């Protein structure tokens, strides 16, 4: 029975990881690189990473620009309408920490501070490869997942 | 209104700031059952204030995804592997910590951890792991009204002889006893409209009865932060009623008026029934993992904590001994989260 | 300028041309020479309202005076084109546009102010005309 | 006027002789001598336009500008159909702290004009949308950062800072970082605004030097 | 003229929540929450005096506090 | 091509004006009327055939057979430039001495304020910092401090995967710095070297 | 004793959200409409307004730059030109030639750049998607210049005040001379795809109408005026670099629609790729920066090498130049339109006062009265053809 | 101490020319929409003195000075350091607006 | 490069050395309109252009 577990729980994981559907939160100059990272040159759809315009049918969401304080009210009711899973992703400097507009009146100082925050993407903007290795990171944090042997031993 | 220090030893000295996220607290802070319902405000609590939060929590990144939040960096503390059986993790979660609270319990039985395990085993471990430390200062232990040693449920006498134990070992800390907790991941109005809804017949045990008082989450949260706030609460126990008596009844009755119900669906589940029906059904959880389809409600500990009153003792401690005035459950913000599903006007 | 239109056509017939820039969508008329002296002749009589001995009068006076003079010499309708740099027709225009800012400047009459009146003006010397030579 | 293509080749002109001269030197004694009531001094200065040539910059009163710039649209010799931007400056030295600035186009005399307004926190200044249609959005985001007052106009609203926002940002007494910070709540499920908690510090490097002669 | 600008910033306020630009969560935040909890808030009468409590409080009178 | 049909149009308006007024035939961008019965055919046939479309599919299916362009991100990865600004490091010289004098340049000329130093004598007598930490999630990786620097003791080094699963780990500090500055070193010092040519 | 005739009302006060086939970045719009047509557009703004020119106040004039690579993400370096413009016009600063040709051959780059973006964005808006692919391709040859040139592929900050940053790598010459060498055939091949096509032509033409009295009225510039009949451009009638030398040809149209700007921008691209060959033929042998280092850092072996050059770092990397108490606005003709910085200096080592002028911000006014009568489809047409960025609306 | 000659002439000339309508003490508070706590504040009005180490005149109250000297500051308030990096936090919104600018 | 060894500043400086002068305007004098329409074409053959300046100053 315990082996039976794992070998649900790791192609559960198989599964989840392998299809993911991110919802891109395009404010600002990331979304361009995002948009490089998912075109032609970069396959992100032969890793399995394929954009959904709707926050229902997403597991994932990519914060990739400047939050403001207009904006964070709007972000957090896109998070909160995703299902169970909703992993998010940080993009860049802007969204990690505020960055270079980190001491305004109207710029939120890191994404985290209005919806939690699975991976940290740094740069300005994040090379495509940057971004790619982050992905790759959040598949490996899924894949660590065994939520199928901790049921049976809950 | 003046804020009021933490009344811990030497706070002064570390204290700093204005009381906000970024300023700093004197509290460290290692809360058994962070993920859970009640444990998640009070993580929310101590670390909005900018004190440090240890969260020790069985591995699932997923649900404690909400305590990444709750602070400022480096604040809230998340320990991957937790286990009750495992001194030594106990000994290093609370290694820093000053203030202990529990909110493990578990409403069902299941094949690995019994009732007497989690109620009774845990927290006399605990409290010998804690007292031995000697630099926690305050303990906090949460557990239900109705809990009594002469009591037919075997989830409320467990909860209770665990505290006992732990009066015995700590004698200083606080036994906070809310009643059932109304909030938007609450386990009351959320399986209460559950059975109205997606159940074939909403079973009421006898034709409610038994009187409750239910408080609002946020009521509890601010009651935690009082007794840390003051040190004439330790060793006391505080029966953190609701504002207003309620039969079960009556909050059916008032679920089904707010939610604009076509009629009434509840029917009479008369004690001495549900006790042959849901009897074998215990020993079937016990050998049996945790399965959503049936859980809680179907239990004859449910229906045994169901044939009694479960409100505050007359002479005892509650939310005026600590300057709070408790939100009604049925009117407000509170009862927001089953409006929004129906009320007449919608859908 | 060119062209952005694959197709074919001829740019010197120079009504072609008006057709594809959108010059009649600035005036369906034609804007031939006989409107351009109404036209300025209208102006002239319009400002006749504002003082003899007031400057802005005077201007336009003589602005008119030297397009009447340009139309003068001038026969053809596309050599007043080429010595005003402009089409006819915004030319024609642009006494209208004239014409509508008379009422305006009638009203709170700039011209007038007293005798000692004074405008400070500061002029700026690049140090390039210095440094180079003097 | 409008600067309708008409020349198909040899067009490497950037303008007549006669066109840059009026305009590189007569403009400003042009502008004074013809409408005086309404200018109160001019400055000609560094050009926009261009590194090498210079521009007229006009200082006039708020109550001359609908006609000021009425007048500079439509005269003949001087067509400004576009107005590039209108902004505000503050010195709270002054007082009359704010000058909103005024920046036009003139493409039939390929010329740029720079006009100024100086007004107090109290007083307000006409709109001149009828004028530009462009005047719109530049005096309602005037308004939103420096709290100038436009007469007269049409809808005026804030554009760029958030709802509820009381302040004007750009007022140099104005905190760089503001007074309000941004959270999500767990208790509240809301996000809420909260006084402001800086985890570190603005450090503000003061590099001037005593030796220094430019800073006026 | 600054009552004509304050009547001014007033009725933006107004028009904020008329237009619908600002949220449902933005009136329970701003208006009605303070209000209930003030309406809500028991306090016990403080013997000290208003200085007493301020300077037991914090070093700085002047800087806020939250969560009171 | 660029001519354009008096039937087809995105405006209302602007369809019922062509419908009824013809002020089109005068137009030269639009098509005159065919003056031929084989014009006549020709127009028929090149509308309802949708030969224009057919004419794109073409071109299209030509995408389906040329030399696709995509490079695998693990197995193969982008060119760099020696220029590239990525994850910061300190550096040392080749005896093992930080290169750090503590001039405090970069973190003056920092646009981002993102440079935290404070310094002291070191027991020897040299100029040594006790504090160098940088965040990474306020840096925008202009390379400004790479260029203040007198030393060379700040580059920006050639590694982009520094991806972090908490933000706390994103704030780097001296010990880190420092770190990075060895895994990296060999690299960074042919950058330099190449680099050194132009400025 | 006639009757009266009574009218309709307008109703479906709708919000067109966020939404991702449209001009990038976050765009809210309130749109009330009569049916099936639009009434009233009322655009909201602010939701990427980061407090930019405040910011600026605070910063060196050196350390602010970046701030105009950020403005506009899709065209970097004709942003951060006016800002350098600017700063030279007030520092009295003459740039060498090397350095100039460096400039205007990027610009035309980011130039190119930003007009593919634009029209395959567009043409994604539309729903065709095989153009937005294909040209990622380019995009991405191009990036591999700037990563090139600069170390960042987005965020360059290479224009600096009296010349650029550092000088063009050997090599880089020849690369870009292939790339154009092919950017014409890949050019061609998008424009039959899109050129010509049923379905564009009837989503396109005629709408977005905009006549010439209307874009001068409301401020609009670049290809908005050049396709209506204005023949307006900034590198000719008021050229700020070497621009004057090149040989190029304003293209114009007439009718004004969509369709007329996008054929627009396609001939700017081919113009800009006849400015890149000029600038690769002609590029000059020299300095690349000013000579001057009381404006210019001095070069590291320089530095390392003498002392005034010692003293002349350290006062550039920490203070900073200070620039003579003036005021100046700036203009050129980015992608987009007309960009200026309307700067403002009281003799000190920070702007007073850094005015940005947004060619966007007077597109997205003009939206209403463009987008009057239109349908809910036509929109995202009209937004395409403004081709607005947000973070450039709301500095 | 004879004339700047430059951009300053125009600055002054304008400073000159136009002027401020008087208005009640206070009411501009209530204008600008700041936190009506901010003016409980207590200002102090100086001229920084010359740092010893230089012997430069500018920043002094001389004839040789002309730029803007007189600075308005407000009070000290409690400053502590970051838990976790020592970095120097704060809660005064008013810490550097009045040095600055 | 003539600038190894020949140092100069002052000679090469042209931000310090920029100054402002000031005029008084009145309306009593009459504008000069022979100077600006004198001078003006009458003809097409009398039309002279301004040639677009090629490169910006710079010091060599
Ligand atoms: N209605 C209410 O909410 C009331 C609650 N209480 C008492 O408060 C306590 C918790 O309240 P609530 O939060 O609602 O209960 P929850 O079950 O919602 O929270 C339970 C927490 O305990 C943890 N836990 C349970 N069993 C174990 C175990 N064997 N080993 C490790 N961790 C464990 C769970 O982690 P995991 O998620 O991994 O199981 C979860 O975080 C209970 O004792 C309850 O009786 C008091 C009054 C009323
Ligand atoms: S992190 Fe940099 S590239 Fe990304 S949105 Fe912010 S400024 Fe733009
Ligand atoms: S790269 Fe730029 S922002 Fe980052 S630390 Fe260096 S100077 Fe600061
Ligand atoms: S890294 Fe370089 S610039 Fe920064 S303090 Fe050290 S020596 Fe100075």
């Amino acid at each position: 029975a315990d082996f039976i577990v794992s070998k649900v729980d790791t192609v559960v994981n198989w599964a989840r990881a392998g299809s993911m559907w991110p919802m891109t939160f395009g404010l600002a100059c990331c979304a361009v690189e995002m948009m490089h990272a998912g075109a032609s040159r970069y396959d992100l759809d032969r890793f399995g990473i394929i954009f959904r315009p709707s926050p229902r049918q997403s597991d994932v969401m990519i914060v990739a620009g400047t939050l403001t304080n207009k904006m964070a009210p709007a972000l957090r009711k896109v998070y909160d309408q995703m299902p169970e899973p909703k992993w998010v992703v940080s993009m860049g400097s802007c969204a990690n920490g505020g960055g270079y507009y980190h001491y305004s009146y109207s710029v939120v100082r890191g994404c985290d501070r209005v919806v939690p925050v699975d991976v940290y993407v740094p740069g300005c903007p994040p090379t495509a490869e940057g971004l790619l290795y982050g992905l790759l990171q959040l598949q490996k944090k899924i894949y660590r997942s065994k939520n199928t042997q901790l049921w049976w031993n809950k | 209104s003046t804020l009021k220090p933490f009344d811990l030893n030497a706070n002064n000295a570390v204290r700093n700031g204005p009381g906000g996220r970024s300023s700093i607290g004197g509290v460290v802070a290692t809360v058994f059952g962070a993920n859970g319902f009640i444990g998640s405000y009070v993580v929310n609590e101590i670390s909005k204030r900018g004190n440090q939060v240890v969260c020790p929590y069985r591995c699932n990144e997923n649900k404690v995804q909400p305590l990444k939040q709750m602070g400022d960096l480096g604040q809230v503390v998340l320990l991957p592997e937790f286990d009750i059986h495992d001194d030594e993790y106990i000994r290093r979660a609370i290694s820093r910590s000053n203030v202990v609270i529990n909110c493990v319990g578990i409403r069902q039985e299941t094949k690995n951890y019994s009732y007497k395990d989690v109620h009774v085993d845990f927290p006399t471990r605990l409290a010998k792991i804690v007292a031995e430390s000697g630099k926690v200062e305050r303990f906090i232990q949460v557990s239900e009204m109705g809990a009594d040693v002469s009591h037919a449920s075997r989830r409320l006498q467990t909860k209770a002889v665990g505290d006992e134990a732990i009066m015995k070992y700590i004698p200083d800390a606080t036994i906070i006893r809310p009643g059932n907790v109304v909030g938007i991941e609450d386990y009351f109005y959320n399986n209460l409209i559950f059975q109205l809804s997606y159940t074939i017949v909403a079973p009421v045990i006898n034709n409610g009865a038994n009187k409750v008082q239910p408080t609002y989450i946020l009521d509890v949260a601010d009651a935690v932060v009082k007794i840390l706030k003051d040190k004439k609460t330790s060793g006391k126990t505080y029966y953190l009623g609701g504002p207003e008596t309620l039969t079960m009844r009556q909050i059916y009755d008032h679920l089904i008026d707010t939610l604009r119900l076509s009629n009434d669906d509840t029917v009479n589940l008369r004690y001495e029934l549900a006790k042959m029906l849901y009897k074998p059904l215990d020993t079937l959880r016990t050998k049996l993992p945790e399965f959503p389809f049936l859980g809680f409600m179907m239990s004859s500990d449910y229906a045994e904590e169901q044939v009694a009153d479960s409100v505050a003792p007359a002479g005892s401690l509650g939310y005026k001994d600590l300057s709070i005035s408790p939100a009604k459950v049925t009117e407000g913000l509170a009862i927001e989260g089953v409006r929004f599903i129906r009320v007449g006007g919608y859908d | 300028f060119k062209a952005v239109a694959d197709v074919e056509i001829d740019f010197s017939n120079r009504a072609v041309l008006k057709k594809y820039v959108g010059v009649d969508h600035l005036s369906k008329e034609q804007g031939t020479k006989a409107k351009f002296i109404v036209s300025l002749n209208s102006l002239l009589e319009a400002v006749k309202s504002v003082p003899e001995t007031a400057e802005y009068r005077k201007a336009i006076e003589a602005t008119c005076q030297y397009r009447l003079k340009v139309c003068g010499e001038n026969n053809s309708d596309a050599a007043i084109e080429e010595v005003l740099d402009a089409h006819l027709e915004e030319l024609i225009a642009e006494s209208k546009e004239e014409l509508r800012i008379l009422p305006v400047l009638l009203e709170s009459k700039p011209w007038d102010v007293p005798a000692d009146y004074s405008a400070p003006v500061f002029d700026y010397v690049d140090a390039s005309t210095i440094l180079d030579k003097k | 006027s409008y600067c309708y293509a008409r020349k198909m080749t040899d067009k490497d002109y950037i303008a007549y002789d006669n066109i840059k001269n009026f305009g590189d030197n007569y403009l400003t004694d042009y502008i004074i001598k013809t409408v005086p009531k309404y200018v109160t001094m001019a400055v000609n200065g560094p050009a926009q336009s261009s590194v090498l040539y210079q521009e007229p910059t006009i200082y006039t009163t708020p109550e001359h500008i609908y006609a000021l710039c009425a007048f500079l649209r439509d005269h003949v010799n001087l067509q400004y159909k576009t107005l590039i931007d209108i902004t505000a400056v503050d010195y709270p030295e002054r007082s009359a702290r704010f000058e909103v600035v005024y920046h036009l186009l003139s493409p039939r005399l390929n010329n740029r004009i720079r006009i100024k307004v100086v007004v107090d926190e109290v007083t307000s200044v006409p709109s001149v949308s009828r004028i530009w249609n462009a005047a719109n959005w530049f005096e309602r985001e005037t308004w939103d950062m420096f709290g100038v007052f436009f007469s007269n106009h049409p809808d005026l609203r804030r554009v760029l800072t958030d709802y509820g926002f009381t302040g004007h940002p750009l007022r140099k007494d104005f905190p760089l970082t503001g007074y309000t910070e941004v959270r999500y709540d767990y208790g509240k499920k809301r996000v809420i605004s909260e006084p402001l908690e800086l985890t570190q510090e603005f450090r503000y490097f003061d590099f001037s030097s005593p030796w220094d002669t430019l800073s006026r | 003229r600054v009552t004509d600008l304050l009547i001014f910033k007033g009725r933006e306020e107004l028009e904020t929540y008329l237009f619908m630009y600002k949220q449902r969560h933005h009136a329970i935040t701003e208006y009605i929450e303070p209000y209930q909890i003030k309406k809500l808030l028991i306090e016990r009468k403080s013997s000290n005096s208003a200085f007493l409590d301020s300077f037991y409080e914090k070093a700085y009178p002047l800087v806020h506090s939250k969560y009171a | 091509g660029t001519e354009r049909r008096p039937g087809q149009s995105g405006a209302w308006k602007q369809v019922d004006k062509q419908r009824y007024s013809s002020e089109w035939e005068q137009d030269p961008t639009f098509k005159q009327v065919p003056k031929n019965v084989s014009e006549v055919l020709d127009d028929s046939v090149s509308v309802l055939f949708l030969t224009d479309i057919v004419r794109g599919m073409m071109y299209s299916a030509s995408g389906f057979f040329d030399d696709k362009v995509t490079i695998l991100y693990p197995f193969e990865k982008g060119a760099v430039s020696p220029r590239f600004r990525g994850e910061h490091a300190l550096r040392r010289y080749p005896t093992g001495e930080e290169r750090c004098i503590s001039c405090k340049l970069c973190e003056a000329i920092c646009p981002a304020q993102a440079i935290t130093i404070e310094a002291e004598e070191r027991e020897d007598g040299s100029r040594k910092t006790t504090r160098y930490d940088i965040d990474m999630t306020k840096c925008i990786y202009c390379g400004f401090c790479q260029e203040a620097c007198p030393v060379d003791a700040i580059v920006e080094g050639p590694n982009f995967e520094f991806s972090t699963e908490t933000r706390e780990e994103l704030l780097y500090d001296k010990q880190k710095l420092l770190e990075n500055g060895d895994k990296w070193e060999q690299e960074i010092a042919a950058n330099l070297r190449t680099e050194s040519l132009y400025r | 004793m006639k009757p009266l005739t009574p009218s309709k009302v307008s109703n479906f006060t709708i919000n067109f959200g966020p939404q991702h086939p449209a001009a990038h970045g976050v765009l809210r719009l309130v749109l009330e409409m009569d049916g099936e047509i639009i009434k009233r557009a009322d655009p909201h703004i602010g939701l990427l307004h980061r407090g930019t020119e405040k910011l600026l106040e605070y910063k060196t004039y050196n350390q602010g730059i970046p701030y105009f690579d950020r403005l506009d993400y899709v065209s970097m370096m004709c942003m951060e030109h006016s800002y350098v413009l600017a700063i030279e016009q007030l520092l009295n600063v003459a740039v060498p030639l090397r350095g100039q040709y460096i400039r205007v051959l990027f610009s035309e780059i980011t130039r190119i750049m930003n007009h593919i973006l634009a029209i395959t964005c567009h043409s994604m808006d539309v729903g065709a998607l095989t153009p937005f692919l294909w040209a990622f391709e380019e995009r991405e040859k191009l990036f591999e210049f700037y990563e090139r040139v600069s170390g960042a592929r987005m965020h360059a900050a290479y224009f600096r005040v009296g010349g650029v940053a550092q000088d063009l790598p050997i090599g880089l010459l020849r690369d870009i001379y292939d790339w154009s060498r092919q950017f014409a055939s890949r050019v061609d091949e998008m424009e039959e795809l899109l050129t010509g096509n049923r379905i564009w032509k009837e989503r396109t033409i005629d709408v977005g109408l905009v006549t010439a009295q209307q874009a001068w009225d409301w401020g609009c510039s670049g290809p908005i005026l050049r396709g209506s009949g204005i023949d307006w451009d900034l590198r000719k009638n008021q050229p700020y670099d070497v621009y004057g030398r090149m040989d190029f040809n304003v293209p114009i149209a007439g009718h004004g629609d969509c369709y007329d700007r996008y054929l627009v921008r396609v001939q700017e691209m081919r113009e800009s790729l006849r400015i890149i060959y000029q600038c690769l033929n002609e590029m000059p042998d020299g300095l690349y920066k000013t000579p001057d280092q009381k404006v210019s850092p001095p070069s590291r072996g320089q530095m390392k090498q003498s002392m005034e050059s010692l003293i002349h770092h350290f006062k550039l990397f920490s203070e900073g130049y200070h620039v003579p108490a003036g005021e100046t606005y700036r203009a050129v003709e980015a992608p987009k339109g007309e960009f200026g910085v309307y700067l403002v200096s009281r003799g000190g080592n920070r702007p007073y006062r850094c005015k940005i002028r947004s060619p966007g911000y007077a597109h997205l006014q003009m939206l209403d009265m463009v987008a009057k009568g239109a349908m809910l489809a036509d929109v995202v047409t009209i937004i395409g053809t403004l081709d607005v960025v947000f973070g450039e609306i709301d500095r | 101490a004879t004339a700047p000659q430059d951009f300053s002439l125009a600055m002054k000339k304008a400073d000159e020319i136009y002027s401020g309508k008087t208005v009640k003490a206070g009411d501009i508070g209530f204008s600008a929409g700041v936190p009506l706590e901010t003016y409980n504040r207590k200002v102090r009005i100086f001229c920084p003195a010359k740092a010893a180490s230089q012997s430069g005149l500018g920043r002094t109250l001389h004839p040789s000075s002309k730029a803007p000297q007189w600075k308005i500051v407000f009070e000290n308030l409690s400053k502590w350091e970051n838990p976790l990096m020592g970095w120097t936090s704060t809660a005064d919104p008013l810490e550097n607006v009045g040095r600055s600018t | 490069p003539k600038l190894v060894y020949d140092i100069k500043y002052f000679a090469r400086d042209y931000r310090r050395n920029n100054s402002y002068t000031v005029r008084s305007v009145d309306s009593k004098t009459p504008f000069d309109y022979s100077k600006v329409f004198g001078s003006a074409p009458l003809k097409p053959a009398d039309v002279k252009t301004v040639r677009i300046p090629e490169v910006m100053p710079h010091r060599g």
